[PDB]
């Protein structure tokens, strides 16, 4: 019974096996191959790192987006600076606004 | 410039000034692959993690 | 800034180079992976890139400093204390550091990005030998003349 | 007055030396009427010192020189094959590409060649070992030009319109694991003079 | 199961193949063995749709297709042969060589006496023809580029101490003279009306 | 390996039983229960949408 429930959660190893009393060697040499890697192990430390990571590259882009405005807005005071040279209206200047 | 240039000789539509900054004005660098980038490396870490 | 991208630009280059290292386990690389990104912060250059990104969570910060930045260049002394390129460039300071950060995130989903599908490798039988093979025969590539074209 | 071999058969093995190999998900057609005539085209290719190798579970088929007699030095010596020998950087490139191959052979099985890469992964793996002269132009044109000379010896498709090729399954023959190991044993020799 | 082809025929026939032709005279032995073997080589190229044609006196074999002409084509397509088009200044060349072919042969007999010339005479009138690229260096530089890729196209030897040069009897045996004479035609006339 | 094979296709009517032979019972009741009334009753309503 024990082999043939892991076998359901395996992927690409026990597959090759069956759940039999001749599958023992692959069996637990599959458990001693994840024990060596131990990969179980690094949880909590890639959990938090890859918070870190991604709340990184949100921010920045949440960043890169709003100096993106800016810059447009620093366009718009140009125009206004270059408009401004000129009447549009008798005693009228035209300059523009943003919301 | 040049650009500009064309998409105002080509103002046929001669439309509201919103729509005249916003396509004619300014030159264009939204950051759809970034967002995109983002995501997927956000995914490529869920993968990871699973 | 400058020299915080070299850094992780190294650094994701080194971790790509001894993945090739058949020895390492899966557990063996994420620990590397999480190891060099942790040295790489401590060090000084990672502490400005961390202060720097600490600084982007509380935005405020940065975008009054570019307000009193405009503000301060728009006085007429600046003209004299300044050419016109010096004020460009500290007009728009805050923005050409926070694309320079991209930079370092860049190389940090790249190593990311290495590592997740090379993890990946539950690999069938006959497949995982030739898998060997090949591992064997890279780690012998790093070791050659690359340079050498007649090599 | 003479007969004539099957007409279809001679388009059929006319055609896979023309190309060197012949796949079933392209070309099922001749694949099958060589499937059916098999030792026909060995006795064809035996005046040339040549030899049909065979892989129906990725349907293909594809010529190899003969081993019986052809020079000791290499098969390449043949005087009628005519592409010059695989070098090194490109036998570099195409074990990157045979990891490539087996990964998503894995993924999707060992079916028809769906193994689709993207241009733009192999920039990181080959900058490891040729370096970077740091002009991603510059690369792009090294990289384009391997993959051309790979072509040639039928290996890969060229970049379609979103950069992307299928690797030929010719390759894994070309990269079996007693090639592999060969070749290993070969750059272990190289690497022990070079010391 | 097969008995080997005999080493010898099967030499024999990777030289006529990688050069099309051989020649007696330079390497009696494989022409020869051809000669004792032409049903079995006719034979070899039966599936290929290949088959030779012989000039005893020239001393030449060569390939050649062995399909009819136009059965279910237009224009027969061989796919192991390029039906390459010559450029301008190759088809006058080998108009020019043609025709001097033809002169030794009647100066000296068909065959039995190969054509010969030495290089110098055949520049003047291939720059008439041409128009200088630039220099009489380079015109030898072009004419010498044409006699390689002649001699490349089994046509011609290469230029000796003194730049003499065996004109091949495959010329002879060339496809379609009359357009390369109607070419040279062309070509005088076009020299002449331009005076 | 049988049981335990259908418990594991299973979709929530065999996976609350165990996996030796008193739990068979139940697991035969199932087998008719689906015979009967599942097959028939589902392919009709099948065919009939």
């Amino acid at each position: 019974k024990r082999m043939s429930e892991a076998k359901r959660v395996d992927t690409g190893a026990l597959v090759e096996a069956g759940a039999d009393l001749d599958d023992i060697p692959v069996y637990l040499q599959r458990l001693q191959e994840l024990t060596e890697e131990a990969l179980p192990e690094k949880l909590n430390r890639f959990l938090d790192y890859l918070n870190r990571s991604s709340d990184d590259g949100v921010t920045q882009l949440l960043s890169h987006i709003e100096h993106e405005v800016l810059v447009i807005e620093e366009r718009l005071n140009e125009l206004n600076e270059t408009m401004f040279r000129v009447d549009f209206q008798p005693d009228r200047y035209l300059r523009l606004d943003t919301k | 410039a040049f650009t500009l240039l064309n998409r105002a000789a080509g103002l046929k539509q001669l439309n509201s000034i919103d729509e005249i900054f916003r396509e004619l004005v300014l030159d264009d660098h939204s950051a759809f692959d970034r967002a995109a980038e983002v995501a997927n490396s956000f995914d490529g870490l869920t993968e990871i993690h699973q | 800034f400058r020299r915080v991208e070299d850094s992780w630009r190294e650094a994701d280059r080194a971790l790509r180079q001894s993945i090739i290292g058949e020895q390492y386990h899966r557990g063996d690389i994420v620990e590397r992976l999480l190891n060099d990104q942790d040295a790489l912060l401590n060090t000084p250059e990672g502490r400005v890139f961390d202060s720097f990104q600490q600084q982007l969570r509380q935005s405020s910060e940065l975008k009054a400093m570019s307000e009193r930045l405009r503000v301060i260049l728009s006085h007429p002394s600046a003209s004299d204390a300044l050419n016109r390129l010096q004020r460009h460039d500290l007009r728009w300071l805050v923005k050409r550091l926070v694309d320079e950060s991209q930079t370092v995130l860049q190389a940090r989903a790249r190593s990311e990005r290495d590592v997740r599908g090379f993890m990946k490798t539950g690999l069938a039988a006959e497949h995982h030998r030739v898998g060997h093979l090949l591992n064997e025969f890279l780690n012998l590539a790093l070791k050659l003349d690359w340079q050498r074209q007649m090599i | 007055s003479e007969t004539r071999t099957l007409q279809k058969i001679r388009e059929a093995t006319q055609e896979l030396l023309k190309y060197g190999l012949l796949e079933e998900a392209s070309k099922p057609n001749l694949y099958r009427i060589v499937l059916s005539h098999p030792e026909e085209v060995t006795r064809i290719l035996e005046p040339l010192d040549l030899d049909i190798g065979i892989d129906e579970i990725r349907g293909l088929l594809y010529v190899k020189v003969r081993l019986d007699e052809t020079p000791a030095q290499d098969e390449w010596a043949h005087p009628l094959v005519r592409r010059q020998r695989l070098n090194l950087e490109q036998s570099l490139l195409v074990a990157i590409l045979r990891q490539h191959f087996v990964a998503w052979e894995q993924e999707s099985g060992t079916g028809a060649s769906q193994a689709q890469i993207a241009i733009d992964d192999l920039l990181p793996q080959l900058q490891i070992y040729l370096g970077d002269p740091g002009s991603e132009s510059k690369e792009r044109t090294r990289l384009l030009t391997l993959l051309d000379q790979l072509k040639g010896h039928g290996l890969v498709t060229s970049p379609d319109a979103h950069e992307r090729i299928v690797i030929r399954p010719i390759i894994a023959h070309l990269a079996d694991p007693i090639n592999l190991q060969a070749l290993l044993a070969w750059l272990r020799e190289q690497i022990a003079q070079q010391t």
